[PDB]
């Protein structure tokens, strides 16, 4: 109900005579494009990631990005204390009743420095003094700037109700987790740390709770999301308990997929 | 460098021995985005080490996934090592099954 179309680009300039540009797109946590500095063209992670762009449209698309990617790098090396590391994060969030926001990030040394915002490129409050220059030329060129305000306003939410239609039964997939129990080393010395594995859920929401009867163990820790390498996701849930009290605990899975019929496994079922 | 990696190992299916499985080595936090990563069994390097695409998150910090194939044992031993311009040393993160 809220789809973020998020086109991530990395460059790194070593020095002079040394830099490299790589992409990636992702529609949510699926990702949608590659593009290796290796590559002339944007290669494709779904058979759906020309969404409903006809050949001629993406090819137009393409082609002005080739161009971007180019006019980047000598732009950037025309300006320029290496190394530099310069991050682009572009797309639109989509919204409900046909409803988006659309926006253009740029970071320096992985600190955010630079956005589009309106019509004009404008450095953020802090960034360093020598960009104020650098941003007034390049907000001389009026071609760019009508450029990337169309892309913001019309291509990104246009694009993305295409890939929402063409992309409908890999978006709305239901992967069912698998759970299993161990524990591993306590920083308290009475104690172990009790862990309830979740993998291989999609899509990512889930509610995994260390459970004595119907009594929830509040102190369950919820690790981080951690990816899968075939677009599933990773959880352990975490319990710290004192020799003895693992007796009667089970770990409680939830998740879309399952339709309401809980994962259950009980510490020490085979005894 | 400006970030330091955290690293986290876990397997994509419960670890039973003698059956066939996917190590992950989740590598996060890091900054610049150049790095090394290396997949280790009984302390040597595994040779079939898929990567993912480099990306990063909303904070800017870089994150890549390493997997390979593996059957785990009783016996043998996995962890993933690091390395990177943030750390003097390599970081290895041990696979915690058994620990
Ligand atoms: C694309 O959409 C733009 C708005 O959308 C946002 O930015 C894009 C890139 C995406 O990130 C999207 O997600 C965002 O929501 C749109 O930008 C708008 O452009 C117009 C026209 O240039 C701007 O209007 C002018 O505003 C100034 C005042 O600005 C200040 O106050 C306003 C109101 O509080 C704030 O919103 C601003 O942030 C500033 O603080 C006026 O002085 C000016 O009046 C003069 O010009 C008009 C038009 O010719 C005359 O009629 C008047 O008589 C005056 O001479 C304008 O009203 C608008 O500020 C700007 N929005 C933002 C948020 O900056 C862009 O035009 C769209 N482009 C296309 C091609 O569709
Ligand atoms: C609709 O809009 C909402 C909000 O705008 C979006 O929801 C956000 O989605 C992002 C990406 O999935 C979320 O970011 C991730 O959150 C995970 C959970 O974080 C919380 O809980 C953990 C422990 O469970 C805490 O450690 C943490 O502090 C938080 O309290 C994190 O685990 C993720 O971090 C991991 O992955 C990233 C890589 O992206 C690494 O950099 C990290 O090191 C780490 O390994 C990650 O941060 C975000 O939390 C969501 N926000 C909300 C409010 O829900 C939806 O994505 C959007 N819908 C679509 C379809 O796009
Ligand atoms: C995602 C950004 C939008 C992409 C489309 C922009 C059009 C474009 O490629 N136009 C370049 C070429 O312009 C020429 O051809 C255009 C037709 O395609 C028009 O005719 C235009 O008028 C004409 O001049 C142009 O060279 C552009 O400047 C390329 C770079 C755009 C860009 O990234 N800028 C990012 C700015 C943030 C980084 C600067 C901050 C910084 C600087 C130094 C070190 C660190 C950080
Ligand atoms: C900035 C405008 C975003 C909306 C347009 C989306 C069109 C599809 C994206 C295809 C991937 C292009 C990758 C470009 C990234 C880069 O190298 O700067
Ligand atoms: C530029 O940087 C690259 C990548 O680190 C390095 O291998 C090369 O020696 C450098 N070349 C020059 C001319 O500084
Ligand atoms: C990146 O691509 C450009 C253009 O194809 C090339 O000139 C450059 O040498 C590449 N960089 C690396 C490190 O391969």
């Amino acid at each position: 109900k809220n789809y973020t179309f998020r086109c991530l680009q990395m460059s790194s300039f070593a020095n002079r005579s040394w830099s490299r540009t790589d992409s990636v797109v992702w529609l949510g946590d699926l990702q949608t494009h590659r593009w290796s500095n290796d590559s002339a063209t944007i290669s494709f992670t779904k058979p759906w990631s020309q969404g409903k762009l006809s050949n001629q449209q993406w090819e137009k698309l393409q082609h002005m990005f080739q161009v971007h990617r180019v006019s980047f790098t000598r732009d950037i090396q025309e300006l320029v204390d290496y190394p530099i590391e310069i991050q682009l994060s572009a797309g639109c969030e989509m919204y409900p009743g046909n409803a988006s926001e659309s926006f253009l990030h740029v970071a320096f040394q992985g600190k955010y420095v630079v956005r589009f915002w309106g019509t004009s490129w404008q450095t953020v409050p802090g960034a360093p003094s020598w960009l104020d220059l650098p941003i007034k030329v390049l907000n001389a060129d009026q071609g760019t700037s009508a450029t990337v305000q169309m892309l913001l306003n019309d291509t990104c939410p246009l694009f993305v109700r295409g890939l929402l239609e063409a992309g409908k039964s890999d978006l709305e997939k239901q992967e069912k987790p698998v759970a299993w129990l161990s524990s591993v080393p306590s920083s308290a010395h009475g104690h172990r740390q009790l862990v309830c594995h979740v993998s291989g859920f999609y899509p990512k929401p889930v509610w995994v709770m260390w459970m004595r009867g119907d009594q929830e163990q509040q102190g369950t820790h919820r690790g981080d999301f951690l990816p899968n390498a075939d677009e599933t996701w990773y959880l352990q849930a975490t319990l710290d308990v004192e020799a003895g009290e693992e007796a009667g605990l089970a770990c409680r899975v939830k998740h879309s997929s399952l339709g309401g019929q809980d994962i259950i496994l009980y510490w020490h079922h085979h005894h | 460098i400006q970030k330091t990696p955290q690293i986290q190992v876990y397997s994509r299916h419960p670890p039973e021995n003698g059956k066939p499985n996917i190590l992950n080595c989740y590598v996060t936090q890091f900054h610049p985005p150049h790095i090394e990563i290396q997949m280790l069994k009984n302390g040597k390097k595994i040779p079939k080490v898929e990567m993912s695409d480099m990306s990063f998150s909303k904070d800017w910090s870089f994150y890549i996934l390493a997997h390979t194939e593996f059957t785990p044992t009783e016996t043998d031993t996995y962890a993933c090592r690091v390395k990177h311009a943030s750390m003097a040393e390599p970081k290895t993160v041990y696979w915690d099954r058994d620990m």
